[PDB]
Parts: C-alpha cells; sequence; structure tokens
C-alpha cells in the first residue's frame, strides 16, 4: 500500500546514508555530511529542545527516485522537510540554532551560518509559516532542510507530488547497529500532495502527467511542463488544451516584455538543464511545439517575437556543437 | 507578520551590482544637511495600512518566494532592478517618494537596532541590505521595536550606505 517495498527502502537509505559535499566559501574546510546524520541530529536537537516534530518527510526528485528509479526525474536535489509546530517567533530562532548547532558538531553560529549557508528564508504570513535553510554545493547539488508549520497548496504535478516519511528508518539508525535486512526493514510510508498514492504513482510508472491546484499555476509552471515532457512523461490528458492553455497564458502575464521571457529561458536553460544536450534542443523546440500550437491568445506581433525568440536560442544550442 | 531572507552564496560581482543599484536609488533621494543633531540598503517603516500595506507585502513576499528557486543567483540583480527600481510597484514607489540618505551618526544606530531584533527573538519594518566582511545579503519585513521613531515617519525610506 502505502507501505514502502524494500528495494525502494533501500534506495531510501542510498540517497540519505550516501554523503554530499559541503563545498568550502570564505572558511574553505569542506565537509562530508552523510544527509542521515544531519537528519538525525536535527530531529534529535529540536525534539530535545521540546519542539515537537510531527513527521521528517522526503520531497521531489528525491522520493521519485527512491519509488520507482526508472522515470526520468533524476536525484539531483535533496529536499527535507521538517514537518512540525512551531508557532513561537523564537521557535524559529532556535531551529535555526539547533541545525548550526548540528553543522559544528560535524568538523560560533554565526560565522559557520556565513560560510556554507546558500539561503536562509522564513516565512511567517497567513497560512505560511515555514522556515528553510539550503545548504550550498559547488556542484550545485542542493540540500535543502525545511521546517514546515503550516503551507499553502500549490500547482503540483503528480510525479512531482512524493513525500516519504522518514521517521520509521530514523529508529533503525539510532541502534548501535543498523538492524536492517529483508527480513527486518522499517515499514516506510509513503505519500502524495497530489492526492491518492495509488494514482500518482501509477502517473510515475508509466509516464503520465496530471495536475492539482491548477488555481496556484505559477508563471513558470509552462516551462517546468514541458520539462515533464522532453523527459518522456506524455501527458495522457485529453483536457491538456485547457491545461497547456493555463499556463501559457499565466507565463506571458509574468513575463510580459520579450527581454523578460529571454532572461527567464536564458536560466531555465541554464540551471534547470544540468547533464543534457540533445534535452536542451529538445527541450525548446516541444516548448515551440505547446505555443504555437496551444496559445490561444497571444497578439499577432508577440506570438511571432516569442516563438522567433526560442528559435535564436535553438540555435545558440545547435551552434555550440 | 514576520518575513525574513539570508542569502550568503552571492558573487562578487553580485554584490557590486546591488550596490550600484542601490546608490541609484540614493542619488534620487534627498540628503539631510545641516538638519540633524561595508553595509549598504534601506529600512523603511511601512505602516500595515489595508492599502499601501498590504500591497507591499504582497510584492516584498512574492519576489522572496521568487527567490526561493534551486539557483537564481543570476537573475537575481534583474529582478531587484524590476522590483526596487521599476514603475507601478508598489515599492519602487516607495523608494522614490520619501526616501532619505542619512550620515553615519544616524544610520548605524538603525542598522545596529535592527540586527538587535532579528537575534534577539508594534511598528512594521522594511529593510534590504547587502554587506561585504563574505556576502550578506539580507531583506526582510518584521513586526518590532523602534529603531529611528525619532527622525523616521511612515512610508519613510532611511537610507543606510556605511564603510
Amino acid at each position: 500500500p502505502n507501505v514502502l517495498n524494500w528495494e525502494q527502502v533501500q534506495r531510501l537509505d542510498g540517497i540519505l546514508s550516501e554523503t554530499i559535499p559541503i563545498h568550502g566559501r570564505g572558511n574553505f574546510p569542506t565537509l562530508e555530511l552523510q544527509p542521515s546524520l544531519i537528519v538525525k541530529v536535527v530531529r534529535r536537537r529540536l525534539a530535545e529542545k521540546r519542539i515537537g516534530v510531527r513527521d521528517v518527510r522526503l520531497n521531489g526528485s528525491a522520493a521519485s527516485h527512491v519509488l520507482h528509479q526508472d522515470s526520468g526525474l533524476g536525484y539531483k536535489d535533496l529536499d527535507l522537510i521538517f514537518c512540525a509546530d512551531l508557532r513561537g517567533e523564537g521557535e524559529f530562532q532556535t531551529v535555526k540554532d539547533v541545525v548550526l548547532d548540528c553543522l559544528l558538531d560535524f568538523l560560533t553560529p554565526l560565522t559557520l551560518k556565513e560560510a556554507y549557508v546558500q539561503k536562509m528564508v522564513k516565512v511567517c504570513n497567513d497560512s505560511d509559516r515555514w522556515s528553510l535553510i539550503s545548504l550550498s554545493n559547488n556542484s550545485g547539488k542542493n540540500v535543502e532542510l525545511k521546517f514546515v508549520d503550516s503551507l499553502r497548496r500549490q500547482f503540483e504535478f503528480s510525479v512531482d507530488s512524493f513525500q516519504i516519511k522518514l521517521d520509521s528508518l530514523l529508529l533503525f539508525y539510532e541502534c548501535s547497529e543498523n538492524p536492517m535486512t529483508e527480513t527486518f526493514h522499517p515499514t516506510i510510508i509513503g505519500e502524495s500532495v497530489y492526492g491518492d498514492f495509488q494514482e500518482a504513482f501509477d502517473h510515475l510508472c508509466n509516464k503520465i502527467i496530471a495536475t492539482r491546484n491548477p488555481e496556484e499555476i505559477r508563471g513558470g509552471g509552462l516551462l517546468k511542463y514541458c520539462n515533464l515532457l522532453v523527459r518522456g512523461f506524455r501527458p495522457a490528458s485529453d483536457e491538456i488544451k485547457t491545461l497547456q492553455r493555463y499556463m501559457c497564458s499565466r507565463f506571458f502575464i509574468d513575463f510580459s516584455d520579450i527581454g523578460e521571457q529571454q532572461r527567464k529561458l536564458e536560466s531555465y536553460l541554464q540551471n534547470h538543464f544540468v547533464g543534457l544536450e540533445d534535452r536542451k534542443y529538445e527541450y525548446l523546440m516541444t516548448l515551440h511545439g505547446v505555443v504555437n500550437e496551444s496559445t490561444v491568445c497571444l497578439m499577432g506581433h508577440e506570438r511571432r517575437q516569442t516563438l522567433n525568440l526560442i528559435t535564436m536560442l535553438a540555435i545558440r544550442v545547435l551552434a555550440d556543437q | 507578520v514576520n518575513i525574513e531572507f539570508e542569502a550568503y552564496s552571492l558573487s562578487d560581482n553580485d554584490y557590486d551590482g546591488i550596490k550600484k543599484l542601490l546608490q541609484q536609488l540614493f542619488l534620487k533621494a534627498p540628503v539631510n544637511t545641516a538638519e540633524l543633531t561595508e553595509v549598504f540598503g534601506f529600512i523603511s517603516l511601512l505602516n500595515l495600512t489595508e492599502r499601501k500595506g498590504t500591497q507591499c507585502v504582497e510584492q516584498i513576499q512574492e519576489l522572496v518566494l521568487r527567490f526561493c528557486e534551486k539557483n537564481c543567483e543570476k537573475s537575481m540583480v534583474e529582478q531587484l532592478d524590476k522590483f526596487l527600481n521599476d514603475t507601478t510597484k508598489p515599492v519602487g514607489l516607495l523608494l522614490s517618494e520619501r526616501f532619505i540618505n542619512v550620515p553615519p551618526q544616524i544610520a548605524l544606530p538603525m542598522y545596529q537596532q535592527l540586527q538587535k531584533e532579528l537575534a534577539g527573538a508594534g511598528k512594521c519594518y522594511f529593510y534590504l541590505l547587502i554587506s561585504k566582511t563574505l556576502v550578506s545579503l539580507k531583506a526582510g519585513l518584521i513586526q518590532s521595536r523602534s529603531t529611528l521613531s525619532d527622525f523616521q515617519g511612515t512610508f519613510m525610506t532611511v537610507g543606510i550606505a556605511l564603510s
């Protein structure tokens, strides 16, 4: 059911026991940190400070890797969620101090912070009361410790909407000898944001896209959709016309100017495409395909000037071998 | 409503680009001469009235969420120009209307008490600060205790530019 099988469990242990580089900027001593070690000690020092953790989860490219290695979503980002009950203004400070009391062990909080920390964002608004710490790595591999009390709905694809509760596995780590075999394997529960975990995993199996909360479609939603489309995730949706109309509309609303478009495509080509080459040019033509075929409210001159911005960039990719 | 942002993985060119972007706003600001008794940025007292208040928080939180992308270190300065220096943007207008660059003797006290509010544990303050010692683009919008009740007023953006 929701309970992970063995091979999934072994892969989960994989990306969480295999170390990550904490590259050195300013203070140069790099740090080989095993994700399991940080997840444990963070949860521990948090519960020790009487904060009250509900669940520690895993999200995105990683959980979609442990469930089904076949799908294109490659484990290149470790997204860790710490579902908890943080309400006091000081609760976020001691969460900060816990993560920094943890990264000194593996080697003053302010200095370690200014060295290896990429981002520290805390949002206390109408529905979002979450905190985030992104540890830096020169290889672009990104680790995100997200401590989320309450979080608004978001535009979610099926195959990206996966969350696996690491708590049953954490127990096996504090026992001296990790007591893990095919027979003694922690029952780990996988879950989905998009909806029924049975539905969502099936989508992951046979390369289908499907959405929920299209009300919260973001500007760049069209871009990420073609990334699924370029990764063989064909939308079986025959409601794809509306969806494509839905995301194209918001892309040109949020990025009305042509120069503002070029900057977004230049960045998405640069960052969101790593270790990919024909994929870049393929991506540009499938975006072209979606725009020319599906959009339905771009002005005449706007349509051409956008489509021709894609073709120029595809020339740049071709011209670079 | 707190929203606090800290980014330290910034390039030296990104520091200079935001410094220049910030100092163009300083040119648009009248200086306080003969009226009174590395960090670069501004501190703006933002009364949370349902109009100008809510619109600004809309824009500030939207940019912060826009900065939570996987890397976005390049698109930072482009987004900052079109954010703090643009038109029909409740924030850029706030930075164009009542902006005052102040001398060191006044500005240091503000950066000091601001730092203490963000670290210790009223008036709503919207700030953006770049510091090099180590780049530290720190911005946010935090409910706190008075930092410059003496000279600052509602929707008045104080400029902190020191060495």
